[PDB]
RNA sequence: GAGAGGAGCCUGAGAAACGGCUACUACAUCCAAGGAAGGGCAGGCGCCAAAUUACCCAAUCCCGACACGGGGAGGUAGUGACAAUAAAUACUGAUACAGGGCUCCGGGUCUUGUAAUUGGAAUGAGUACAAUUUAAAUCCCUUAACGAGGAACAAUUGGAGGGCAAGUCUGGUGCCAGCAGCCGCGGUAAUUCCCUCCAAUAGCGUAUAUU
């Protein structure tokens, strides 16, 4: 019949900023950060990502643009 | 004294009857002409721009 | 104020509790009686909520800055031993 | 030393036990004067409820323990102490009650019950005593609300708000407001639709709008006190 | 500061709808809808002002 | 090397032995006021508080009529984010829906998300039978058994930025702008509502001296 102490009493969190489950583990946070910055480098530069796959060249998917010269003058 | 806690107990009964009972229109913070009595806006005293 | 890093003090008058702006520097600054020096310097309490904790006559530890009144120079860090940010959060009583 | 006191009841005589100790607490005249006490309530961090104004409390001030009812109120931008209805969570309001006077900077404790059956943390509120007075000046916003009846360009006959031309004439220069953020002025009582009137506004309002008068009705705290 | 602000000091405050009687009459214009009809009317009267000067 | 203090004395194999006598010198305790016994370091506070008033001679060793009896050497443990070291707070699928996601004024790229629905394995913190280690305990080494679904077994410290009321305050040639807002009509067993980014990450901030 003893008065049990509650959880905020035991751990005085008080008023802390609400943080993330991904921030809870630092290894998960750098895993989800590298996946995003691997994703953003796909948008900027050109990654190899294998040659022709199984089907064998269904054409230049995602279009062909004829005016554009994506090259370094040398 | 039992006299003191008796009369104080009566005043407790009156007040907690007022806490149970309804809220007057001056304290319900948005009053209208349907809510209040007829010339009951006239008798009070407020502060407005 | 270059010999020591934190100075104790007496909260002398909460300067400008009658201001209108809730987080202006007028409301934030507090008059302080320095103990060992004897001077009176005002210091920034970093919130109006923390100003609700800074009370009269209390022993209050202050520090400096580093970077509405540019020129008030110190900073209230503790009130009666307990840290003022730990009073601002619900960490400790006093 | 010995202390002889006349006039002690048979509850303390006929129910005395040496388990519960006895204090001899030293009042002053200020501690013997009733009146209104202005008080800086903060809720406790580990009280779970919030504290209504009209709900009574048990107080730890001075030497004695009250059951009196406060009025919580924020000195909101320092022009009025506008009456709240609850204690703010995690913030210092200005409570005010009727009890004995105490000198300021008297830090104090606050309770909702003297019962052992509270499943957690009986302490209600903690703070410091701000000042003392009689005749408080605590203010609560009363709004008088009403509907546009006819809509001209800048004027508007509005309705359902005042009951009579006497009331219109009492408020016949008042700042009225539309919840679109549209100010206006009560001009004159419209004659035959009794209680309706004519206001003017800074622009054209809609029938969907709702027209408010933000007045400030005064609030007296109740006295009642018992230890 | 923004670091010196709590999480209850960032709660969005709730806009209040109309009473169920006025729900017939429509949307309670609060500040947004007022600014839409005010800027639209200002634009109309600006064009009509230019045409009257023509 | 010198030791309540000068002055003398005695023992022994070895001492000018003092934590042993005799006076004198400076204090001070029990008394039935004549008499007697009396002459250390450690602990706490100090010149607002932070390292146990721990357990043993079991080892190694020392001393005595001497296998027993004795040991303030030594050993065993407790606290400790001052450091220093290792590294938890999860891993992996499936489908459904969505059509944009991202990057530099107009450009450049092609699969991305979900507070979406479900399915799998993995358990280590801890709880802990035992036995063992030990002077005795503990740690260790073994160890049967329980031991994960977020509202939990409940990661922090700093900073930057967005949004918000029938609220508030201030300025002014309407309807704008500012600072700001735990505070709003009702309601407290009343309500179920809004965050994003950066850094270090069981560690991090702040102040001054500064280099």
């Amino acid at each position: 019949g003893k008065r049990q102490i509650t959880w905020q009493i035991q751990k005085n969190k008080g008023l802390t900023p609400n943080r993330k489950k991904e921030q809870r583990n630092p290894r998960v946070k750098k895993r989800k950060k590298y996946e995003e910055k691997q994703k953003k480098l796909r948008s900027v530069k050109a990654v190899y990502k294998g040659g022709e796959g199984p089907g064998g060249y269904q054409g230049e998917l995602s279009g062909i643009k004829t005016n554009l010269v994506k090259s370094v003058k040398l | 004294h039992e006299r003191r806690q008796a009369k104080i107990a009566e005043q407790i009964r009156k007040l907690e009857a007022e806490l149970v009972a309804k809220r007057a229109w001056t304290l319900a913070g948005e009053a209208t002409a349907a809510d209040r009595p007829v010339n009951s806006l006239l008798g009070e005293d407020m502060e407005f721009d | 104020f270059g010999g020591s890093s934190h100075a104790k003090g007496i909260v002398l008058e909460k300067v400008g509790v009658e201001a209108k702006q809730p987080n202006s520097a007028i409301r934030k600054c507090v008059r302080v009686q320095l103990i060992k020096n004897g001077k009176k310097v005002t210091a920034f309490v970093p919130n109006d909520g923390c100003l609700n904790f800074v009370d009269e006559n209390d022993e209050v530890l202050l520090a400096g800055f580093g970077r509405d009144i540019p020129g008030v120079r110190f900073k209230v860090v503790k009130v009666s031993g307990v840290g003022l940010l730990a009073l601002w959060k619900e960490k400790k009583e006093k | 030393a010995r202390l002889v006191i006349e006039g002690v009841p048979a509850e303390f005589c006929k129910n005395f036990q040496p388990r519960m100790p006895i204090l001899v607490g030293g009042l002053s005249a200020t501690e013997d004067r009733f009146g209104f006490v202005q008080v800086r309530i903060k809720r406790h961090r580990w009280h779970k409820k919030i504290l209504k104004t009209g709900d009574p409390l048990i107080f730890s001030l001075g030497w004695r323990r009250f059951q009196t009812l406060p009025i919580y109120s924020i000195w909101d931008n320092r022009t009025r102490n506008r009456m709240l209805k609850y204690t703010p969570e995690h913030m210092h309001c200005f409570g005010t009650f009727w009890g004995p006077l105490i000198a300021p900077n008297t830090s104090f404790c606050c309770f909702q019950s003297f019962s052992a059956s509270n499943p957690g943390f009986r302490i209600a509120a903690t703070g410091t005593v701000l000042s003392v007075d009689e005749s408080t000046e605590i203010v609560k916003k009363l709004k008088l609300v009403g509907t546009p009846w006819k809509i001209f360009k800048n004027t508007a006959f509005i309705k359902d708000m005042f009951n009579s031309s006497l009331e219109i004439a009492k408020f016949e220069g008042a700042a009225i407001r539309t919840v679109s953020g549209i100010r206006g002025q009560i001009k004159r009582a419209l004659s035959k639709p009794e209680g309706y009137f004519r206001a003017t506004f800074e622009d054209k309002i809609l029938l969907s709008d709702i027209v408010i008068l933000k007045a400030w009705y005064p609030v007296k705290p109740k006295q009642f006190y018992n230890p | 500061m923004s670091s010196l602000r709590h999480a209850i000091q960032r709660r969005a405050h709730k806009e209040r709808a109309q009473p169920l009687e006025r729900q017939r009459l429509g949307i309670l214009e609060k500040k947004k809808d007022y600014r839409l009809r005010a800027r639209d009317y200002k634009k109309k009267q600006a064009v009509l002002k230019s045409l009257r000067q023509k």
